[PDB]
DNA sequence: CCGCAACCACAGAGTTTGGAAATCTT
DNA sequence: GAAGATTTCCAAACTCTGTGGTTGCG
């Protein structure tokens, strides 16, 4: 789905919802794109950071590069981000040498994810 | 327990839910085969007109090329 | 009796068979989906090939003229 | 007080998995 | 008919959202 520039000018990645429910599947498929040239089969990993949580547990945080893209299957966020705080994840392309990219204040992980205001 | 009133009811609804799903998947599968024919028809159709535009442009080029 | 040696063997035998067969089912299911994408690929590729030649003929027509 | 944003639990619809029977096909 | 294959039935184990009870904190 629509993509966005990263901290790095060599890689683009999928846009993410502002806030989503921990351990729930995302609206789109998370994918990383390399503008330069990168060897298919290049392992790519995603970590999620935050002041509060140093690194939050994730599911399907690894993916093999293919045709300049490393599509991720049902990537998932286990750890939470803390009220009002967002996760700043770290994409890490495993080439020679390993390359790094960052998407700042990317997604928010709460136990409920977006909910409908309570009718009280 | 296996004779609870809750039991049977919960159980009997799950059953309905299952019928639903089985039906659903069985259906998607079919729609897929359909989706495959659909395209096979298109590749055949595409393939025919492709061998056409190749003969027609290879013919026009023939009068031209050899004069 | 749903618990008489004979039945029991016959039962297990069938199970052995439903397992094998469910398996085949899924496999065939995947092949299809695969086949699908594999077409869509070829289908898209052919559409170009047409475009390519359609233009190419519009050129040897506008060319025969001039 | 109230409503928002987070947590926790925890119903209830969906799904996937697997052994029985029925139904088929050979 | 007989044997194996396929399908239909369900039960059980989980997975996928939702909603309700609470709570600090504007």
């Amino acid at each position: 789905g629509e993509l966005v520039r990263t901290d790095s000018p060599n890689f683009l990645c999928s846009v993410l919802p502002t806030h989503w429910r921990c351990n729930k599947t995302l609206p789109i498929a998370f994918k990383v794109v390399a503008l330069g040239d990168v060897p298919d089969g290049t392992l790519v990993t995603v970590m999620a950071g935050n002041d509060e949580n140093y690194s939050a547990e994730l599911r399907n945080a690894t993916a093999a590069m293919k045709n300049q893209v490393a599509r991720f299957n049902d990537l998932r966020f286990v750890g939470r981000s803390g009220r009002g705080k967002s996760f700043t994840l770290t994409i890490t392309v495993f080439t020679n040498p390993p390359q790094v990219a960052t998407y700042h204040r990317a997604i928010k992980i709460t136990v409920d994810g977006p909910r409908e205001p309570r009718r009280h | 327990d296996k004779h609870s009133d809750e039991y049977k009811i919960r159980r009997e609804r799950n059953n309905i839910a299952v019928r639903k799903s089985r039906d659903k998947a069985k259906m998607r599968n079919l729609e897929t085969q359909h989706k495959v024919l659909e395209l096979t028809a298109e590749n055949e159709r595409l393939q025919k007109k492709v061998e056409q535009l190749s003969r027609e442009l290879s013919t026009l080029r023939n009068l031209f090329k050899q004069l």
